[PDB]
């Protein structure tokens, strides 16, 4: 939930940038990005995820 | 056209598998398609789609006709024609059957030899001293399926009889 | 970011297993009462809308799968979890209808233990033998 909200306060950010506030494996932060962003390796941006309600989410990550 | 198509799919089930005999009934269900037109309508690749069409050309089964799409948009079109030329694919089928059953149609060795003999050859090897072929150089004893390729002919006759149908 | 919600209610219908009004997990879910919700279901083929109230689930087949080729006369290809969805526990159907050699499947030429199943439209010694060497004066004669 709080990647989420990183995500629409950053529209590109890093496994860094997340493994470094989620203090997890880039290994696991990489599985679910796969789920809700997607990569870009071209650009200035390149490799960073983009996205594509937050607090729905959020609720269901807590029932889950 | 149903007796071509069904000559058709009886050659298919002769032939090749059943992802083949697919490919040209869906080219029987669209008039005319061009080169990316089984792409679109398969879910099968066109690398692959290449090997099958390798297949095709090995083979008399259809034709192709090799056409551009003259208008100067970018490097104008290349659209290939797939159409069945029914005179080849009955002359290559004939040709077929006959063979196989010439095939059907069509001894000594001696087992340290490995040699082989004839007919002719059995007068020359006819021993008077003992009763026995002998081999020419090593002097060893000589030595030497029909109703199973007939049963096969029995699926070979169906299509002959409806080859003939197609005929007249 | 609703990409989410629908994969956490989805894998809790799972672990409920049995199907969740949209009331119920608007509230399990801690979300506004919403269509969206609703339409995540109606959107994914994993979950059933259920005309009835609110239910939401997760989620004849031979003849179903003739009726889809016969519709398909127009397609050379179709999917094959697809047409299992459509007509769950289709993919053993598919199959029968391969070895009948009707709707004829195809062996996988990625992962030998699964089966594509393909819309119909409707040996080497064998095949050489239905083959062999392959000219027009031979056709002539033929002819």
């Amino acid at each position: 939930d709080y990647l989420f909200k990183l995500f629409d306060e950053y529209d590109y950010w890093s496994l860094k940038g997340l493994k470094e506030r989620t203090r997890q494996p880039e290994a696991h932060l990489k599985e679910c990005l796969d789920k809700v962003a997607t990569l870009v390796k071209k650009g200035p941006y390149a490799f960073k995820y983009t996205l594509r309600k937050e607090e729905e989410r959020k609720a269901t990550l807590g029932e889950l | 056209d149903d007796i071509v198509k069904n000559l058709l799919k009886f050659v298919v089930r002769g032939f090749y598998g059943g992802s083949f005999v697919l490919v040209l009934d869906a080219i029987l269900f669209h008039s005319v398609l061009a080169e990316d037109d089984l792409k679109q309508l398969l879910s099968i690749n066109k690398t692959e789609l290449g090997p099958l069409i390798a297949r095709l050309r090995s083979d008399r089964l259809i034709s192709i006709h090799k056409q551009r799409e003259y208008p100067p948009n970018s490097k104008s079109v290349e659209r290939v024609y797939y159409y069945v030329k029914y005179p080849h694919a009955i002359d290559a089928i004939k040709w077929k059957v006959h063979q196989v059953v010439q095939r059907l149609k069509d001894g000594y060795m001696c087992p340290i030899c490995l040699t082989k003999y004839t007919q002719l050859e059995a007068v020359q090897l006819l021993n008077f001293d003992r009763t026995e072929f002998l081999c020419s150089l090593c002097d060893e004893p000589l030595v030497e399926k029909q109703d199973k390729l007939n049963r096969l002919m029995d699926q070979i006759q169906p299509i002959i009889d409806s080859l003939k149908k197609i005929d007249d | 970011h609703d990409s989410s919600k629908l994969l956490w209610a989805t894998e809790y219908i799972q672990k409920k297993g049995k199907p969740v009004l949209v009331n119920e997990l608007l509230d399990y879910l801690s979300m506004k009462k919403d269509d969206k919700v609703i339409e995540l279901l109606k959107k994914l083929d994993r979950i059933e809308f259920d005309p009835k109230k609110g239910t939401f689930k997760y989620l004849h087949s031979p003849s179903e799968l003739l009726k889809l080729l016969r519709s398909q006369v127009t397609f050379k290809g179709i999917s094959c979890k697809d047409l299992k969805d459509g007509w769950p526990q289709c993919d053993e159907t598919i199959n029968q209808l391969e070895e009948d050699s009707k709707i004829l499947v195809l062996r996988t030429k990625k992962d030998k233990t699964p089966r594509y199943v393909w819309y119909n439209s409707g040996d080497e010694e064998f095949v050489k033998m239905w083959e062999n060497v392959q000219a027009e004066l031979p056709r002539k004669l033929q002819d």
